[PDB]
């Protein structure tokens, strides 16, 4: 029921790093697990990954760079709620 | 010698910050201008993407002195703290100002302070994910207030500007204008709030320590807005954000802006405020506001829903389409709190709730509805709603419906409140009708000859068509 | 502007 997204205005868009989004209730222990999971499964794959952040006091998660190829993986991991991959902002 | 938007924010009678703290997200600042040196911490938190002096610390600095700068700015006392999530060509990430948001929470629970406002000069496209964590972060008691956006657009299609339970603020200029230069210029519509001014505004420059430089945008215009929101927190301090968003708009300038500068669709969405500081003459006032839901989309069943915040009471309930193909409103219960919600017409292109959300403690509201009979219920206690739907593809404290259509009404238990009904019609594109002054506008729909729909413009009621009559429900303590 | 900054580009 894991959901993908990423920025509409494409120019906008950075791909290869992704926003993982986790369930409400998870705890940080679990984040922590849940990309070292992924990390694991990428690189039974052959793909390098690099986990750059853990979220937790406000959504849990973690922000990861990485192929979008790992997509369909990502989707599938435990406590998983959407993904997006990360985009840009300006200056108003 | 006072800037022209100082003078603007200054309401018609009138006589700060400093039990408030204000974060900024933006570039790095000069934190020895002299503007605010000693005002401003900078917490050398940063979270930037790479390239692809002076001019680095230009846009933030200008923001900081608008919002807290002793000699130009809005808060003159005012503490601040500022993260750096922009890079020295005014660029960042979504994922950087999610890292960031984070830290102000973090930094909040390690060591409490008071009320928090946090200004976002920023925007990109719609986040799903970044609109979560304003949201998150407003839940827990702090206050954001965010640009519009600068690309003469929707604002709903932008984050953070889109985002649920955050202060949303659009550019006027002196002329009290919404700013527009060529392709670009304020964004507009339903998610922003309110407008404050965003053009020629005068604030510390970082060429030198004791310089300054006008600069215009929609984040100039939220900054006014951080501003005036630490000068009402520093007064009343246990303010929620629906409080404080109440005040906003109520101590606005109304009706000053000419819609014309703006898509014909989106002038009915947009709402006509210019931010003010709230006047020395403020005892209890019924505050109330219109809340414009998503359009339902052309499904057969689409409905559209209009919420109001947890400490708001929904009083009214009405609905729009612009093609007039509409099954009308009802209001309904959900997590034991009412909610108006409107419903689409088969083959209609879809349609907009419009809730009316008030502030009224020892509020005691429930709602009464028939059936088609015309149709009629009352009170049995105030009325201040009436909505109605029907089912069909065709056509004193009491409500009247159409024969074939249910009727709801609207009814509290509200000591100390009083309220009267006006009517007016007309043999006509729109009629209106106004609450006298002192009073607020609850509830606005039309006597049932083919409407559009019906909507409050602050205390005014409008009734939009294609033997019409407006019918406002208006109250006071 | 690219994309609305420092003062409408
Ligand atoms: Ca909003």
């Amino acid at each position: 029921t894991a959901t993908f997204h990423r920025c509409a205005k494409d120019p906008w868009r950075l791909p290869g790093t992704y926003v993982v989004v986790l369930k409400e209730e998870t705890h940080l222990s679990q984040s922590e697990r849940t990309a070292r999971r992924l990390q694991a499964q990428a690189a039974r794959r052959g793909y390098l990954t690099k986990i750059l952040h853990v979220f937790h006091g406000l959504l849990p998660g973690f922000l990861v760079k990485m192929s979008g190829d790992l997509l369909e993986l990502a989707l599938k991991l435990p406590h998983v709620d959407y993904i997006e991959e990360d985009s840009s902002v300006f200056a108003q | 010698s006072i800037p022209w938007n100082l003078e603007r924010i200054t309401p018609p009678r009138y006589r700060g910050g400093s039990l408030v703290e204000v974060y900024l997200l933006d570039t790095s600042i000069q934190s020895d201008h002299r503007e605010i040196e000693g005002r401003v911490m900078v917490t050398d938190f940063e979270n930037v993407p790479e390239e692809d002096a002076s001019k680095c610390d230009s846009h933030g600095t200008h923001l900081a002195g608008v919002v807290s700068g002793r000699d130009a700015g809005v808060a003159k006392g005012a503490s601040m703290r500022s993260l750096r999530v922009l890079n020295c060509q005014g660029k960042g990430t979504v994922s950087g100002t999610l890292i960031g948001l984070e830290f102000i929470r973090k930094s909040q629970l390690v060591q409490p302070v008071g009320p928090l406002v946090v200004l976002l000069p920023l925007a990109g496209g719609y986040s799903r994910v970044l609109n979560a964590a304003c949201q998150r972060l407003a839940r827990a008691g702090v206050v954001l207030v965010t640009a519009a956006g600068n690309f003469r657009d929707d604002a709903c299609l932008y984050s953070p500007a889109s985002a649920p339970e955050v202060i949303t603020v659009g550019a006027t200029n002196a002329q009290d204008q919404p700013v527009t230069l060529g392709t670009l210029g304020t964004n507009f519509g339903r998610c922003v709030d309110l407008f404050a001014p965003g053009e020629d505004i005068i604030g510390a420059s970082s060429d030198c320590s004791t310089c300054f430089v006008s600069q215009s945008g929609t984040s100039q215009a939220a900054a006014h807005v951080a501003g005036i929101a630490a000068m009402m927190l520093s007064a009343e301090p246990e303010l929620t954000l629906a409080e404080l968003r109440q005040r906003l708009i109520h101590f606005s300038a109304k009706d000053v802006i000419n819609e014309a500068w703006f898509p014909e669709d989106q002038r009915v969405l947009t709402p006509n405020l210019v931010a003010a500081l709230p006047p020395s003459t403020h005892g209890w006032q019924l505050f109330c506001r219109t809340v414009w839901s998503a359009h339902s989309g052309p499904t057969r069943m689409a409905t559209a829903i209009a919420r109001c915040a947890p400490d708001e009471e929904l009083l009214s309930c009405s609905s729009f389409s612009r093609s007039g193909k509409r099954r009308g409103e009802r209001m309904e219960a959900q997590g034991g709190k009412l909610v108006c919600r409107a419903h689409n017409a088969f083959g209609g292109e879809g349609v907009y709730a419009i809730a009316r959300c008030c502030l009224l403690p020892q509020a005691n509201c429930s709602v009464h509805t028939a059936p088609p009979a015309g149709t009629r219920v009352h009170c049995h206690h105030v009325l201040t709603g009436c909505s109605s739907h029907w089912e069909v593809e065709d056509l004193p404290n009491q409500c009247v419906g159409h024969r074939e259509a249910s009727i709801h009404a609207s009814c509290c238990h509200a000591p100390g409140l009083e309220c009267k009904v006006k009517e007016h019609g007309i043999p006509q594109e729109q009629v209106t009708v106004a609450c006298e002054e002192g009073w607020t506008l609850t509830g606005c729909s039309a006597l049932p000859s083919h409407v559009l729909g019906a909507y409050a413009v602050d205390n005014t009621c409008v009734v939009r068509s294609r033997a019409v009559t407006a019918v406002a429900i208006c109250c006071r303590s | 502007x690219a994309f609305g900054x420092f003062s409408f580009a």
